[PDB]
């Protein structure tokens, strides 16, 4: 298990500032387990996002269940077990800036890390203990499956 | 008509290997080419010759 | 020809290329304020070594 | 101790070469093996990079007073 | 028109063309394309030496 | 000469050579204005002017 | 502000990527700064007079 953070998300608010955009909108969730917020851009063409919807957000480092961290160039023709067979939508990007907050003069936990899919951008925000493992230039695979 | 004279008011102006800027006589205009001795061709900042966060992030 | 700035004259390798016009890439287009609109650009061949080395350098 | 700046300015560079590709115009000597290269100007560029120019650029101070220094003892860059 | 103003400051020159400009992204930033009915009129003299005897015997 | 119709050739004006002035290139300008226009050699007194 | 030990032991390690700055970069970034000060002045032949007169009349 090469996963660096799996949570379950609530969405709150889907487009904050108008519908900027065709395709993608900006989604801005919140989990249960934690004190995680989200802020995440989707493909809303080819994967419907409503409103009060509750998804299982997973972020690992590699595709392969067995820990195999070898990634020279993704293959999508090839087929095998791997561990987007379980979820509906997985991007990849880079981690890009890891940013401490600045909202309290002292004795604050708070991290972001802003990761870019792409161009679709995502900032994970949320208590220093949770967010073990990412660093910058680091290429991550988000993964997301809706829940009933 | 403007930029005519001042070519030929400035033309004879040159950079010295002793960094002076001497005219065609020799008398001295400056001793450094602008105070710093620096070119405007080659400014990265605002009028400055680096701009010290950029390099850094860099 | 209205030469405003010291880029209103510079330096390409050229090519040969079957049509009767100048064809330069749209990029440098700032440098000579030109516009493609009937436009007359002239050329310079120089004719010496030290010519050349002294334009393609500078 | 010679005082002026070590670096090749774009003038020396464009002299050099124009004083050398002139000479391997003529039938001077080549300092570098060749390759099929015709164009005498990159003959000339192809000998500064691998620093062999017999050259001594003899910059003059506007006093009078000068410094020699050879072509292959420069820092030249792009 | 007298010598001064017509002929020192600034004189007419040869090996030169004049055409009509049109863009062209396809070529690289430095470089311009000559047409062949003007780079048949204009020539650089090449000396011969060792390294192009073959090429300016062809 | 002159113009097109007398096969004239182009004119290095009085910008043109503030431009080459401004690149300091000072071979290709004396090559300009003097070898690809009118060359002559003449032959000085040193004594008498 | 987040109570970061300087002896490199706390142990939310990704709390030492805040301002994380080494020496290794420290190196590189002095280095690059003295070589862009060095290749930013005016090289001496520079036809200073004519950058101003072309810098102001265009
Ligand atoms: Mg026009």
């Amino acid at each position: 298990a090469g996963i660096l953070f799996e949570d379950i998300f609530d969405v709150k608010d889907i487009d904050p500032e108008g519908k900027k955009f065709d395709r993608v909108s900006r989604l801005h969730c919140e989990s249960e387990s934690f004190k995680m917020d989200l802020i995440l851009d989707v493909n809303i063409q080819i994967y419907p996002v409503d409103l009060g919807d509750k998804f299982r957000l997973v972020i690992a480092s590699t595709l392969y269940e067995d820990g195999t961290l070898d990634d020279g160039e993704y293959n999508p023709t090839d087929d095998r077990p791997s561990r987007a067979d379980q979820f509906e939508y997985v991007m990849y990007g880079k981690v890009y800036r890891i940013e401490g907050d600045e909202t309290s003069t002292e004795a604050a936990t708070r991290l972001s890390a802003y990761v870019s899919y792409g161009g679709l951008l995502m900032r994970l925000q949320g208590d220093a203990n949770n967010l073990h493992g990412f660093e910058v230039d680091s290429r991550v695979y988000l993964l997301m499956k809706k829940l009933a | 008509y403007m930029q005519r004279r001042l070519v030929k008011s400035l033309e004879d102006l040159c950079s010295q290997y002793d960094l002076t800027v001497r005219s065609s006589t020799g008398d001295i205009i400056q001793f450094i080419y602008g105070g710093d001795g620096l070119d405007p061709a080659a400014m990265e900042g605002k009028d400055e010759p680096l701009e010290f966060k950029r390099v850094l992030d860099n | 020809q209205p030469s405003l700035h010291k880029l209103s004259i510079m330096a390409h390798l050229a090519r040969v290329k079957p049509h009767r016009t100048f064809r330069f890439n749209e990029c440098v287009c700032t440098p000579y304020n030109a516009d493609f609109d009937g436009d007359e650009m002239n050329l310079h061949l120089p004719q010496t070594e030290e010519a050349k080395a002294e334009a393609l350098v500078l | 101790k010679r005082i002026t700046t070590p670096y090749m300015t774009k003038y020396e560079r464009a002299r050099v070469l124009g004083t050398r590709a002139l000479q391997i115009a003529m039938c001077a000597p080549v300092m570098v093996e060749l390759e099929g290269e015709t164009d005498p100007l990159l003959i000339a560029m192809k000998e500064l990079k691998a620093r062999k120019i017999p050259i001594i650029i003899r910059r003059y101070l506007p006093d009078g007073s000068y410094e020699d220094w050879g072509v292959d003892e420069l820092i030249i860059t792009d | 028109q007298g010598r001064f103003r017509g002929n020192l400051s600034g004189k007419r020159v040869d090996f030169s063309g004049r055409t009509v400009i049109s863009p062209d992204p396809n070529l690289r930033i430095d470089e311009v394309a000559v047409p062949v009915h003007v780079a048949k009129i204009l020539t650089f003299p090449e000396k011969v030496n060792k390294a192009n005897i073959n090429f300016l015997r062809k | 000469t002159e113009g097109r119709s007398r096969d004239g050739g182009l004119r290095l004006g009085e910008m043109e050579r503030d431009c080459l002035i401004g690149y300091g290139a000072s071979m290709l300008l004396l090559e300009r204005l003097m070898i690809s226009s009118d060359a002559f050699e003449v032959d000085v007194c040193g004594q008498c002017g | 502000k987040y109570g970061i030990n300087d002896n490199g032991t706390t142990e939310p390690r990704v709390l030492y990527q805040l301002d994380r700055i080494t020496p290794t970069q420290v190196e590189k970034f002095l280095e690059t700064c003295r070589d862009k000060y060095m290749r930013a002045q005016m090289e001496p032949g520079s036809a200073v007079g004519a950058l101003c007169a072309q810098s102001i009349g265009e």
